[PDB]
């Protein structure tokens, strides 16, 4: 992220982290 | 020289901006700052101080504007009787327009924490009673009668050498924050009533005042925070000054 | 972790009894899990292809249309060069669709204006945008005193200056934004009139954005300004699903009855293609 | 081992001998509301025992024509029970639910039902439930092809009779009021539709078994 | 997992539920055919009715395998066994079993496991597949997928004659998407 | 467990829930001709993937006065698939076989089959097999009560629907052609006859599938 | 930390106006001359009154157009 | 003013000059004015296969290619990489003709099998056709070959 | 801000230039690149054939 | 090269690698 301000909220959107919960949806079973 | 571009943000002027500008007056250093006392550091150090609450605000003629600071308690016929009801909303418009906690909230959208309400009895010396002061969360109505109203939270007040009580209205909500109340789709807000019942009654030896006069003070706990910075919703000109 | 998308090893063929991964049980509820390499004989393949594409911010951090305003010259709308406009997202279908796919999402925001004559031609002329938080007095007029910007932000901008563009932060009371609400907003009775309050949200009514232009008398040139929106520190919730039917009004879910319609296309027999 | 299965809680009891696994909704099981999360002053209310327990709402009929029903949570039991009086009570509330499902034939009949939970669940244009008059786009302008997405099941006639879902407190809220929001809604849709052949029995009745659990509960003042 | 709209052909407003399923009854037993369709997620058909065909609408380029699971819901006493085959680009629609067996397939036994899967692989000659279309963008066109009858549909005195079959489709764990477009429907007639 | 079955090979699987276990012919697994057995010269190929899948050939049908059918090995396979055109583009041919029997029924219908595999099938007085005219003397002068020291398995309509043969290479040459010579013959007989009442399905299909293993070829020349 | 000083008046707000017409009385000369004062608008000077003694800096913005907000080379 | 719209194929194609495609919601989009300084993007490689080809010797179909088809020899489908639009942004009529010139420069480059360069005039795009009437040599002539 | 100047130098669409620009696709993958034989890296090296 | 976003494609062509195969065009002989 760059920013040129005092807010956290004014900067750019970056690179997120990659990561994948596919069990959540797909597999719920107990 | 260096090659640069120009994002679409250029030559706008925005009011909350924080920017660095070119001095007029180069090398100038101001007076020093002698020591005076009372300085302010935060909205929310004189959020917390008690000031007169305009329960009572019946009349409107301008040689009775003063009567609205109080209101009046008497000897009844020992039947729990009502005294006065009011709403419990800081910032929408009604008898907390009148203090300073209800003047600065108009100036940010969104508040949260815990109010208090102080009662003081001006009354004689020999003049004894007590009185249920309850306050209803939302969602149920003005209580009909005191076997009601006792239901939510309540305090039971006694008149005697120490003439003031105070009633903490606990910060009960669903939400986080609240926006200011208002008629319509904006009660979604509300924070509830406040009602003062008669406990017993009002009784007075021979020689002595039959009526006499209760002062409410309101303020903000030590929890109380606001957010989202606004105008206010009062303008007071009506053209050129 | 998830950095790119999952290899194959090579498999061959098998020939015993008690074991099936091909026969399933779907009435449980959940999703398959027998793969290329159980049921056909493979060979293996190293993927390395990137599922960076696929997040939420590199789906929702596109500009989109979401506002229109019209200050006409002559009139019924705005006549008098200002406007008022309460601001709300499901005004358009692109964008409605793409953010109806979730039920909460928390984010911030990049808004866009771009101004110009109905035709697109460019003039010179001066403007303020003025945010009104709810509660705010709202002006009424050109002259208003509420155009003072004592306490809330406003933009001064030219039409032939670029596009004038600010950021915004995430001003709900609640923990995140809601596009469906089940409910009431009132404890009142709920006869007939409060029906037209079911799924009004007050965590969702953010204020209301003002323009008008500078200056005493009528102005010279008709103008139109385009709101445009992005998203950008995107979180979402509880996925559902998406819409099917034309949109009819904003914020409400109603849709044609008379007039539905499947949600694909359609052939002559279920034998041939 | 997944097909007997027993469910108890309180003083009631569930048994069935022909079950689907049970399903628990997005994988987290109800909780209660952490010190942090938490926004009011006052201590809530917990009556355990008393209002976590199975309910029996009502029975609706299975017809070789019909439509389908849905359901609203949490306002079938506001006239129910200690539930019910402690939700007029009290102004907040949040708890979670274990839904059970029970639908049983012989091995001569056909037929399959979808069982689902739908957050938030919008309708375009009590305790006994409704039924939807266009089924294919859940009365609320979406294809019914797509709810397998959310918390879900299925009753087969030749394989099982019964389905079970739980799901914990779902809203952006730590608490809420139980007379103005319904924070999810139960479907229930034949997409096969019955068949069987006279001198059968034509009666397929459906019956709904829910129990509230980790139920919390503030803000006291008169009943409304 | 997603129902399939395999049986897309109904359209009126009062039948519209009929296309979550295709039926299924006794035959003579001469491998008789139940139902075809192609197996190409981007392109306009049965699988626009999933959420994975309505995903897939936003992204130009895709790539990874299929999975496609029927779910037969008929009366305990009825037996019988089909066989699912998908034929790779270039093959025509067989036009007999003993012609669609060629090509990759599975034979579906019923029973007490009510549910079968046919994995669609990735057979493909380039890394990744734009969406098909008619005309020259048939070129990436994935197969297509039958259903036919292996013995019979077998079933007692007092029994029901006819059965449905239900589809759902989904993605494996090698699937991937880029290129982020826009939708080809906008839902909306004029000003909302 | 020997009651559910997966068979995979190639690109092709097979699925049964009632199976009766699986039957090795004399209990050798196929495999390929070492070093020392071999006598030709030429490097053989071994098309692997290819030529090695399940093949389905044709559907008969059982009927209540039916006398059976027997196939001829590897005669049926030499005009289908890759099989078929590496046969009559090579001289010497050896393989390996894996046969499966399918014909299901209701749980009202009865009856049993006889299926085996008899090597060197010489036939006293295609890929559609043919229909026994004595089958009391299998054609051929021998009493069919003694088949079962072949290489055989039931179908018991009450017990399972399914009967699975592997069997190796037989023959006394490490290679042989396969346009004039046939390896074994498999044999379906109703023992016991087909019986229900009316009202039932009348049509009970019998198909078979098979599938070569570790094929061999060598002697390239023209198609013939 | 909204409810500072700094964060409760360092926002922008209108103090002065100045009129330069062609025909008029006011000034018909093409100069003005304006006192320095705050009181003259009622928003800015609500909040500024609320205390009695204050020491700040200062950022000042002059913004200059027609009088129907058409802008002009000048 | 004016709007540069990239329509990846399979986008909706606008067709008029106040379409509900201009909304641009997922494709990339530019706006911007005749007197401000060009307008310059960086584009990516988006093929599906490992490079662009100049020539393709077969066709895109399993067709049985008897006529109609020969009017897609060549057409490759891995090079047919989208569409572009420009409007001008308003409701009525603009007031001005106006032309876009649009050029290219290429970055990080590489190139495989290289093949004889040009020699005679070009007919179509996309392909190598020719006038056969008219054939010309590579060079220059003289009049004997013992004289400069 | 900071302050800074303009050369004579602006607003010249130069077509040799070497400069930045702003993407049009955030996060965008290329298709791998398998190895093709006869790759050219120099003018150079077909000048000699 | 000389970059200021977040994605290598956006950068300026730089210098390359001078390196030079002549034979695999001129000499292929086995
Ligand atoms: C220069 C001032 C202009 C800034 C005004 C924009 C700030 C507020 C934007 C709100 C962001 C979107 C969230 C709003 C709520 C929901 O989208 C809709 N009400 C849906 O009901
Ligand atoms: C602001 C949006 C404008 C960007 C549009 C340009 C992006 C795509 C350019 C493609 C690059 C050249 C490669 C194209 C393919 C081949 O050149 C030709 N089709 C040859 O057949």
């Amino acid at each position: 992220t760059i920013n040129y301000y005092k807010d956290s909220y004014a900067a750019t959107a970056g690179k997120q982290s990659l990561k994948q919960d596919p069990d959540k949806f797909a597999n719920p079973v107990k | 020289g260096f090659p640069t571009e120009l994002k679409p943000g250029t030559n706008q002027f925005l009011t909350t901006d924080d920017g660095v500008s070119a001095p007029i007056l180069p090398n100038f250093h101001p007076t020093p700052c002698i020591h005076i006392p009372g300085e302010v550091r935060n909205l929310l150090e004189l959020c917390q101080v008690e000031t007169i609450l305009e329960v009572n605000n019946v009349p409107t003629n301008a040689t009775s504007l003063m009567e609205r600071l109080r209101f009046p308690v008497s000897a009844q016929a020992g039947k729990g009787e009502l005294c006065a009801v009011f709403r419990a909303d800081p910032g929408r418009n009604g008898p907390w327009q009148s203090t300073l906690l209800g003047q600065l909230c108009g100036y940010y959208t969104q508040w949260s924490g815990s109010l208090e309400v102080t009662f003081m009895f001006t009354g004689s010396f020999m003049a004894t009673g007590k009185m249920l002061i309850a306050y209803t969360p939302p969602g149920g109505p003005l209580p009909k009668d005191r076997a009601t109203a006792m239901l939510g939270t309540h305090v039971i007040w006694d008149f005697g050498l120490q003439s003031s009580v105070t009633l903490v209205i606990p910060w009960i909500s669903n939400t986080h924050y609240r926006a200011h109340a208002r008629d319509g789709v904006f009660d979604y807000y509300t924070t509830g009533l406040v009602s003062i019942w008669y406990q017993t009654n009002y009784v007075v030896p021979i020689g002595a005042p039959n009526t006499a006069y209760i002062i409410a003070l309101a303020a903000a706990q030590k929890n109380f925070t606001m957010k989202l910075c606004k105008d206010a919703s009062d303008i007071l000109q009506t053209g050129t000054i | 972790p998830a950095p790119t998308g999952q290899d194959t090893q090579v498999s061959s063929h098998r020939l015993d009894t008690g074991k099936v991964p091909a026969l399933q049980a779907a009435e449980i509820g959940a999703s398959s899990n027998a793969s290329d390499e159980s049921m056909i004989e493979t060979r293996c393949v190293l993927n390395s292809h990137s599922t960076a594409e696929t997040t939420l911010d590199s789906f929702f951090s596109r500009a989109g249309l979401v506002g229109e305003i019209d200050l006409p010259l002559k009139g019924t709308t705005n006549p008098n060069g200002y406007a008022n406009w309460d601001i709300d997202i499901t005004g358009y279908a692109q964008m409605r669709r793409k953010v109806e796919l979730f039920t909460y999402m928390r984010f911030d925001a990049e808004f866009t204006f771009v101004a110009c004559t109905p035709t697109g031609e460019v003039v010179p002329q001066l403007l303020q945008y003025m945010f009104v938080p709810p509660g705010a007095p709202k002006p009424d007029s050109r002259e208003s005193l509420a155009w003072q910007t004592a306490t809330n932000p406003s933009v001064f901008v030219k039409l032939s200056d670029p596009p004038a563009q600010v950021s915004v932060p995430f001003m709900s009371p609640a923990s995140a934004y809601q596009w469906f609400y089940d409910g009431y907003p009132t404890f009142g009775e709920h006869k007939q009139e409060k029906d037209l309050e079911y799924g009004a949200c007050p965590n969702n009514m953010m204020g209301t954005f003002s323009v008008r232009t500078v200056g005493t008398s009528k102005s010279k040139y008709p103008l139109v300004v385009r709101i445009y929106m992005r998203m950008k520190h995107v979180r979402a919730w509880i996925p559902r699903p998406m819409r099917n039917q034309n949109y009819l009004f904003k914020a409400n879910p109603n849709y044609a009855g008379n007039s539905i319609k499947p949600t694909g296309t359609s052939r002559t027999a279920i034998t041939t293609l | 081992s997944d097909r007997v299965a027993q469910l108890t809680i309180g003083n009631s009891t569930i048994t069935t001998q022909e079950a689907a696994n049970i399903i628990v909704g997005y994988g987290e099981w109800p909780s209660y509301c952490s010190d942090s999360d938490a926004t009011a002053v006052d201590k809530p209310t917990r009556p355990d025992v008393s209002v976590n327990r199975f309910y029996t709402l009502d029975t609706k009929l299975w017809e070789k024509s019909s439509k389908g029903w849905y359901w609203k949570f949490p306002d079938v039991l506001t006239e129910t029970g200690v539930f019910g009086q402690n939700a007029q009570f009290h102004y907040l509330y949040r708890s979670g639910f274990c839904i059970h499902v029970q639908c049983n034939a012989s091995k001569f009949h056909q037929g399959a039902l979808l069982v689902a939970v739908l957050p938030e669940y919008v309708i375009g244009t009590g305790a006994d439930g409704f039924e939807l008059q266009h089924p294919y786009v859940l009365d609320a302008g979406i294809p019914i092809s797509q709810l397998t997405v959310c918390p879900h099941q299925w009753i087969n006639l030749r394989t099982n009779n019964c389905a079970t879902i739980i799901v914990p407190y779902i809203n952006a809220l730590p608490f809420d009021s139980a007379l103005n929001h319904c924070n999810f809604g139960l479907l229930v849709v034949p997409i096969s539709p019955l068949d069987y052949d006279q001198g059968a029995t034509p009666v397929i009745p459906i019956t709904i078994t829910l129990a509230p659990m980790c139920s919390e509960f503030a803000g006291l003042r008169q009943a409304v």
